C-alpha cells in the first residue's frame, strides 16, 4: 500500500526564510516530509502490533 | 553495533581498558591536541551504552558537516585553477618521487629491533601495505588528493574469520562523509577531570553515494559508528582561528586565488566591453502616441542596420561584398531648422594598462601557494621548500605505518608491546631526485676541495690530515680509517 | 525477456562471467563505501542478487550515465574545439610528439621483460605477442594519433574481436571507438543491514550507442532507439587520472585551458574588431528642409548627398582606390547649402579607430594560456622545466600504456600461454619502454659527464691520500661496484 506527501511551498516563503535565518526552506521540507513518512510507518507497525 | 567492525571494536575495547586502568586523572582539559572534535557525553559514571552512543554520534555529526563540505569543495575548486594546480603538481612530484628502477617509500629498520627474522617479515608486509594501494602506480595521486583535501582516512578491510590471511587492502573513506570525533565519558566533582578514553572514532554518513554535481542531493537515514582501530589516517596540522576547524594548505589561497581570478576577468570585461564602436541614433517625434511616433525611429532603425559582423572562425565581414568601402555614408533629414536629431557617440574602454596592479597580485598569489620563487643552483629557497616537502612526507606517510602495525599484529609478526617500544623509530624512507641530489653534492664537494686546496700549504705546519678530513671533508673517524685502508690496498 | 548480449560478444561475456563468479567469492566484504577509485561510473540499483538481463541492466545503466552523458558529449567537443584552435594545437603537438616517437632505423615502444619467469620461452612469446599487439593498433604508423585523441579527450576505447568458434586465435585488429557513443558503469544489486557492504562485482558494463544521433558537425542521424550492452572484457581502454569535482565526470588534459583558451580568443577578436570598426572617416550629413514630409524632403537631400557623394571603394586585391580619378584631390572640398539665413545645416562627425595601445593585456592572457596548456614555456640545456616535462610525459605514457597491456595479457590468456593467476602473481612489472630522443639524451649525459669529469680533476691532488679510487668512481662518476670492477678488468686487458 502507498503513502505520499506534498508541500509545494511558495516563493515568498522561501525568500523570507533566506532573509530571516539563512534558510533555503525547500530541503527543510524535504526533511520534514520524509521524516513524517518514516515516523508514520514506524507508528503504523507499532499500532498493528497492538491491533493484533 | 554493525558487524563490519566487529574486530575493530574489540581492539578499541582493549585500548580503552588500558586507559581506564591508568593514572591519567586530574585532567582539567581532555587530553587531546588535534584532529577529532570532542563531545561531552552522558557519562553515567563511565557508561555510554551503544544505544546512547547512537544519538551521541548524530548530535556530533550534524553541527559541522557543512563546514567540512564547504572547505573540501573549495579546495577542489581551487585545484582546478590556472597556476594553483601546478603548485600541487610540483609538491606532489617532489613529495612522491618515483622513477625507473627506483624504490618507493620503504621500511628501513636500521635501528635496534627484536630480530632480523622479524625485520625481514616486516619489510615484506610493508611492501604489501603499499602494493595494496598500488602505490607504485598511483601513490602520487593518493598524496595529491590528501594534500588538496587536507586529510585522508581509510577503511580497513577484514574477513574476519581467518585474520592472518583475511587481511585486505584499504578503502579511502569518502571525504565530507566522515567526521573524526572524540567523546568524553566519565564523571567527577565540578566537571569531569578523570581517565577519559576520548574514543577517537569516526562517524559515517549514508549520503556518500553522491550524485548531481554541485547539488544538494540527500535523503533521510541512520548513521554509522566506526571504531578508531578500523581507520588509517593522516591530516595536515592546520586549524583555522578556532575549535578544531581543520583546514588544508590550499586554504591559504582562498582569498587571493579568487581575487586574481576576479581581477583577470575584470581586465577582460574592461577590454571586451566597449571594444565595439558605440553610438545612439536619435529621432524626435511628437503629434502621435508613441505607438505611431516610433515610425519615425523605424525610418533609421530599420535602415542603418549595419550588420557588418566579423566572423569568429574566419576574419571576414558578413555579407559585405565588395571587399572594402573606403568610408561610410550616412545622412539625416531635418523637418525644421532645429538640430535636435543626432548621433551620440560614447567613449570606450581606452588602452590604459599598465598591467601592473594585477601583476602584484598574481605574484603574491603564486608564492602564497607555498612554492619556490624559482618556479614560474642551491639557494635557501630550495632548501626551505625541501624542508616543507619533508614535513609533508613525514606527516602524510603515517598512513603506511597504521596498516603495518595492524597487519603485523594480526599475523603475529610483532606483538603490541614490541611495537610500543620499537617506535620510537620504525621509520620508512623514500627516494629523492638523484639529478639534483648529485648536483647538490657536487657543489658541496667543490667547496670541500677548494678548502683542502687552500689549506694545503699548512697541512704539515699548523693543521693535520686527520683534521682536514674531519673538518673539511666532514668525514667520521671510522670513515677515515676505512678510506685509509682502501687507499693503501689500491697502491698495490 | 531476459535477453543476452549479441552472440558475437558472448565469448567476452563468458570471460567476464567467470571473472565475476570468482570476484563474488572474494572476501572484500564488510565495506561501507564501494571499493572503487576511478573509471566506470557507480550506481545503486534494485538489490536483486543476480537479476541482470539486458532490459533491466539497460534501465539502470542508462539511468546512471544519463544525468551527465550530455555533459560528457559537450566536454568531448569542447576539448576538440580547443584542439582546432591555433596556439592550442601546438601544445598538444609538442606533448604527443615527444610522448611517442618513431625514429631512423630504431625500435619503437617495446615491452621490457627482465624479471624471473618459469621459462624464457615466455619472454619470447610475450614479446612476439606484443609486437602483434602493436600490429593490431598499427601503432608503428598511427600510435601517435591514438595518443593525441586519447590525450585530448583523456580516454580511448577499442573493440576487441574473436573468431568466435575458435576464439583462441580470433585475435585481430582492434577498432578504436569514439567515446561519443560509449557509456561505462559499475552497478550494485546486493543489500544488507543499513546499505550494501557485500562484495560487489559491479559487472563493469559498457553500452555502445547506435544511430549517430548526437554530433559535433552536421550530417547527423535519426533517433538511436535501443543501445547495446557490452562486457568489459571486449574493450581495450585507457584514461587519465583527471576527474571533475563529482562522480566519475572525467576531464581532458586541456580541461584546465578551456577557460583561458576561450578567453584569449575573445580578447584577440576584441583587438581585431576594435581596430577595424571606425577605421574610416565617419560622419552623418544633415540637410534642413522646412515644410516637407520625408517622401518629398528627400529630394532636397538628394540634391546635396548625391552631388557631393564620393563613390569610392578600396581594392583589397590590389592596394588601390578603385577607379580613382584624379589620382588624389589635394582637399576633400565639400559644401553645404543653407536655405535659411541660419547656421543650422551641418555635418556630424565621429571618432575613428585610433592606435592607442598599450597592447599589454593580450600578452598577459597569451602567457597564461600558453602555460595553462602545459609548459615548458621555453618554446616560442637541461633545466627544471625539461625535467618536470619528462616526468609528465612518463606519467602520460604509463596511462596510455594500458592500451598495450590489456590486449597483451588478454591475448596470452585467450591463446592459453599464461594463466590469469600467473600473470597477476608475477608482475609486479610488465613495463613497456618508449624510445626517447637520442639527440637530447646524449646531450644530457654529456653535460652530466663533463661535471663529473671536472670533479674528478678536483679530487686529483688529494685523491692520493684522502679519497679512495672506488670512492671517486662511485661518488663522482656514480659507478656501481660491479661497473668499477668491470672497467678495472678491461683496463688491464687494454694493455695489449
Amino acid at each position: 500500500k502507498s503513502r505520499q506527501l506534498k508541500a509545494a511551498y511558495s516563493i515568498e516563503l522561501a525568500q523570507d526564510l533566506r532573509a530571516v535565518h539563512g534558510m533555503d526552506a525547500d530541503a527543510e521540507l524535504s526533511g520534514i516530509l520524509a521524516t513524517e513518512i518514516m515516523l508514520e510507518i514506524n507508528r503504523e507497525v507499532v499500532d498493528w502490533i497492538n491491533y493484533s | 553495533v554493525l558487524s563490519l567492525f566487529a574486530p575493530w571494536a574489540k581492539m578499541d575495547e582493549r585500548n580503552f581498558k588500558d586507559q581506564e586502568k591508568e593514572d591519567l586523572v586530574s585532567i582539567t582539559a581532555p587530553k587531546l591536541d588535534d584532529g577529532a572534535r570532542e563531545f561531552e557525553v552522558s557519562s553515567n559514571e563511565a557508561a555510554s551504552p551503544y544505544n546512547a552512543a547512537f544519538q551521541t554520534i548524530f548530535g556530533s555529526y550534524e553541527p559541522g558537516m557543512k563546514t567540512t563540505r564547504e572547505l573540501i569543495d573549495t579546495y577542489r575548486n581551487l585545484m582546478n585553477n590556472y597556476e594553483v594546480d601546478n603548485a600541487v603538481s610540483e609538491i606532489v612530484s617532489d613529495a612522491i618521487v618515483y622513477e625507473d628502477d627506483t624504490e618507493v617509500v620503504a621500511l628501513n629498520l636500521d635501528k635496534s629491533k627484536f630480530s632480523p627474522k622479524i625485520k625481514n617479515m616486516m619489510l615484506d608486509e610493508f611492501s604489501d601495505v603499499l602494493n595494496h594501494l598500488s602505490f607504485q602506480r598511483k601513490g602520487s595521486d593518493h598524496f595529491r588528493r590528501w594534500y588538496v583535501d587536507s586529510r585522508i582516512f581509510f577503511h580497513k578491510i577484514i574477513d574476519p574469520k581467518r585474520p592472518k590471511e583475511g587481511i585486505k587492502e584499504l578503502r579511502r573513506l569518502d571525504p565530507r562523509q566522515v567526521q573524526y570525533v572524540r567523546e568524553i565519558i566519565t564523571e567527577t566533582e565540578a566537571g569531569t577531570k578523570i581517565v577519559k578514553g576520548y574514543k577517537e572514532y569516526f562517524i559515517y554518513d549514508t549520503a556518500h553515494e553522491s550524485y548531481a554535481c554541485d547539488g544538494r542531493m540527500y535523503e533521510a537515514g541512520t548513521k554509522i559508528k566506526i571504531p578508531k582501530a578500523a581507520v588509517v589516517y593522516a591530516h595536515s596540522g592546520l586549524v583555522d582561528c578556532c575549535g578544531k576547524n581543520i583546514i588544508g594548505y590550499l586554504h591559504r589561497a582562498v582569498k587571493p586565488a579568487n581575487q586574481l581570478k576576479l581581477l583577470e576577468d575584470a581586465v577582460v570585461i574592461y577590454r571586451i566591453t566597449r571594444a565595439p564602436d558605440r553610438r545612439v541614433w536619435y529621432v524626435d517625434t511628437g503629434n502621435m502616441p508613441a505607438r505611431k511616433a516610433a515610425e519615425h525611429m523605424q525610418h533609421v532603425m530599420n535602415t542603418m542596420k549595419n550588420r557588418v559582423v566579423y566572423d569568429a572562425s574566419t576574419g571576414k565581414i558578413k555579407n559585405q561584398q565588395h571587399n572594402m568601402s573606403m568610408t561610410e555614408d550616412y545622412w539625416l533629414q531635418r523637418r525644421d531648422g532645429k538640430a535636435v536629431t543626432e548621433v551620440d557617440t560614447l567613449p570606450g574602454a581606452d588602452n590604459t594598462g599598465n598591467m601592473e596592479d594585477i601583476r602584484w597580485f598574481r605574484q603574491a598569489l603564486y608564492m602564497a601557494l607555498r612554492v619556490p620563487l624559482s618556479r614560474i643552483s642551491i639557494t635557501r629557497d630550495e632548501l626551505t621548500f625541501a624542508k616543507f616537502i619533508r614535513e609533508l612526507q613525514h606527516k602524510f606517510e603515517e598512513v603506511f605505518l597504521d596498516p603495518l602495525k595492524t597487519n603485523l599484529l594480526l599475523k603475529g609478526i610483532i606483538t603490541e608491546d614490541e611495537w610500543n617500544d620499537e617506535i620510537n623509530n620504525i621509520k620508512i624512507e623514500f627516494h629523492r631526485d638523484s639529478y639534483f641530489a648529485e648536483l647538490k653534492e657536487a657543489e658541496i664537494l667543490e667547496r670541500r676541495i677548494n678548502m683542502l686546496t687552500m689549506a694545503e700549504p699548512f697541512i704539515g705546519k699548523y693543521i693535520s690530515h686527520r683534521t682536514a678530513m674531519k673538518d673539511i671533508l666532514q668525514m667520521t673517524d671510522e670513515e677515515i680509517e676505512q678510506e685509509a685502508k682502501q687507499i693503501e690496498e689500491e697502491s698495490k
